[PDB]
């Protein structure tokens, strides 16, 4: 089984830089090496083909070089939507194999992230549980911390993190933290707050609400 | 246009067997191979085999040999692939992929050309003993620009699917990745940020849909207000 | 010879419930193997008979009713039961002695903005007799003040439209069903098995 190493396994780019990644093969496999761009939750697509042909419709800033067993794949100059994850394939021996992969991210200006708080539902208190959100949109760096003050103590253990993957517009961040009681036990206090620190935010912002109200 | 399309999300128990359909639109079925490729949730890509679409040839990577099945329907123009003895390391994503035509050369070689122009929707596959279970879908009513969105809690298993007034609301959507809680059930929040002064002129309903339990709800998100009594 | 099943289930169009369809199947030959060898029946129950038995049995004539329900009124096309199909569109006797067969037309029956040709009975004077149709559309008056051919209040058109769209759920989306009546009369046997 040919086995093709691909090298970075990570990397973090700005907007208009040139982006180079390699992929190494384990024996000579002529020129039949195929460059596809995964972006989360999509299925792969086909940007190079035959280690240097550029497939149709796919912009003239992407490239692609080598023979044997060295191969490149270049990108002129990035653009907000290039995020992806690329492979690089196979097929001059069966069985067809992929490399690891590449995982491909912007670098931005820092950005503040905007906070906002949903208290449970009417409609969900009805079957027994409270879930309180804490959300905060297109923020960058990734990094940021929230923190649920319940009547200012904090609550451990009992809220989840969601963080979307970059966007391919503004590339930015989004995060989802959930908080979930019991209503019996959601009940017992009367201020939830969503304290989130972030590079961006000259000091913690907290958003808080009053049960009941 | 080409087109594959697969079946739905599909769960089983470990030691069963999974047939996942793909139907070719656009083309002349028969002329082309067909290749199937599994990704598992956070990894990267593996072959597995190809099939001939007018003969029926098929070959198979030697760790799914014996236990992978490919199949052919030229009527319907539809491929099929079936996986038995699955268990926990087979949770992954099917993907059906059509490359182009192999050609004979000067010299009357046969060589492929075997790069994916086109690829299926994909098809999750999730190997667990757990039991299928729907979820329930909560507003998360709005309080400049506005956020408003819908909470998908307790359910499993992956995948749900969440548009906005039937995908006619698409900027500013944020579909958050699920988490598994303690519960072993999976929870879902699907936001979107709109002008304020839209709240009272626009109506915001979320469609979610889970088909592997059958379920599927226009959940109204209303603005919560304050001084509103009766 | 042989019976024109194909006619009945590959039919390109279908009729409403309040307007079904009978086909009358009379002195021919049917191979009842091709229908109960289709993975593509989502419902499949035969009363008073099985469909093991059917290719060797002999009848009078057969009757085969064609219509378009949604997704979970096909329950209701079933000995005693009621619900607005079963009462006020398609009745089916307690003695009926037969075979109803359903499948899901979502990928035909559906459009993008919503198929809206496809209509039933909501309002009703009374319930149907068993293999009993009605096509009025007289308006239906419900309370004590006469309608004299105009609805509105406590007036309605007795029919009502399915809202049939893809993007329905499983219970909402259009079903085909057809239902197969067996009438063993005191005659010669026209419709019989192959064996
Ligand atoms: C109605 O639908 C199709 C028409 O093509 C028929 O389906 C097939 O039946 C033949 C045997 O007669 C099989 O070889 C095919 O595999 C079947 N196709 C499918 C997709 O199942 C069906 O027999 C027709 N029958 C009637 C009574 O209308």
């Amino acid at each position: 089984d040919i086995q093709l190493t691909q090298s970075p396994s990570s990397l973090s780019a700005s907007v208009g830089d040139r982006v180079t990644i390699t992929c190494q093969a384990s024996q000579d496999i002529s020129n039949y090496l195929n460059w596809y761009q995964q972006r989360p939750g999509k299925a792969p697509k086909l940007l190079i083909y035959d280690a240097s042909n550029l497939e149709t419709g796919v912009p003239s800033r992407f490239s692609g070089s080598g023979s044997g067993t060295d191969f490149t794949f270049t990108i002129s100059s990035l653009q907000p939507e290039d995020i992806a994850t690329y492979y690089c394939q196979q097929y001059d021996n069966p069985p067809l194999t992929f490399g690891g992969g590449t995982k491909l991210e912007i670098k931005r200006t820092v950005a503040a992230p905007s906070v906002f708080i949903f208290p449970p539902s009417d409609e969900q208190l009805k079957s027994g549980t409270a879930s309180v959100v804490c959300l905060l949109n297109n923020f960058y760096p990734r990094e940021a911390k929230v923190q649920w003050k319940v009547d200012n103590a904090l609550q451990s253990g009992n809220s989840q993190e969601s963080v979307t993957e970059q966007d391919s517009k503004d590339s930015t961040y989004s995060l989802s933290s959930t908080l979930t009681l019991s209503k019996a036990d959601y009940e017992k206090h009367k201020v939830y707050a969503c304290e989130v620190t972030h590079q961006g935010l000259s000091s913690p912002v907290t958003k808080s609400f009053n049960r009941g109200e | 246009q080409v087109q594959l399309v697969q079946s739905g999300a599909e769960v089983k128990k470990p030691g069963a067997s999974v047939k996942v359909s793909c139907k070719a639109s656009g083309y002349t079925f028969t002329s082309y191979y067909m290749h199937w490729v599994r990704q598992a949730p956070g990894q990267g890509l593996e072959w597995m085999g190809i099939i001939n679409s007018s003969g029926g040839s098929t070959s198979y990577a030697q760790k799914f040999q014996g236990r992978v099945t490919m199949t052919r329907d030229t009527s319907t123009s539809t491929v099929y692939m079936e996986l038995s003895s699955l268990r926990s390391e087979d949770t992954a994503v099917y993907y059906c992929a059509r490359p182009p035509r192999n050609y004979y050369d000067r010299s009357g070689y046969y060589q492929r050309a075997e790069y994916f122009q086109h690829w299926g929707q994909g098809t999750l596959v999730t190997v667990s003993s757990a039991s299928t279970k729907g979820p329930s879908v909560f507003p998360l009513a709005p309080s400049g620009t506005a956020a408003l969105g819908c909470l998908v809690k307790d359910y499993f298993p992956e995948p749900v699917t969440v548009s906005w007034n039937s995908g006619a609301l698409t900027s500013g959507v944020h579909t958050f990745p699920a988490v598994l809680q303690s519960s072993g059930l999976y929870s879902l929040s699907s936001v979107v940020t709109v002008p304020s002064s839209s709240l009272g002129t626009q109506t915001y309903i979320c469609n979610v849909n889970h088909k592997p339990s059958n379920t599927k709800v226009d959940k109204r998100v209303e603005p919560k207000s304050c001084h509103h009594h009766h | 010879n042989l019976c024109p099943f194909g006619e009945v289930f590959n039919a390109t169009r279908f009729a409403s419930v309040y307007a079904w369809n009978r086909k009358r199947i009379s002195n021919c030959v049917a191979d009842y193997s091709v229908l109960y060898n289709s993975a593509s029946f989502s419902t499949f129950k035969c009363y008073g008979v099985s469909p093991t038995k059917l290719n060797d049995l002999c009848f009078t004539n057969v009757y085969a009713d064609s219509f378009v329900i949604r997704g979970d009124e096909v329950r209701q096309i079933a000995p005693g039961q009621t619900g607005k199909i079963a009462d006020y569109n398609y009745k089916l006797p307690d003695d009926f002695t037969g075979c109803v067969i359903a499948w899901n037309s979502n990928n035909l029956d559906s459009k993008v903005g919503g198929n809206y040709n496809y209509l039933y009975r909501l309002f009703r004077k009374s319930n149907l007799k068993p293999f009993e149709r009605d096509i009025s559309t007289e308006i239906y008056q419900a309370g004590s003040t006469p309608c004299n051919g105009v609805e509105g209040f406590n007036c309605y058109f007795p029919l009502q439209s399915y809202g049939f769209q893809p993007t329905n759920g499983v219970g909402y989306q259009p079903y085909r069903v057809v239902v197969l009546s067996f009438e063993l009369l005191h005659a010669p046997a026209t419709v019989c098995g192959p064996k």
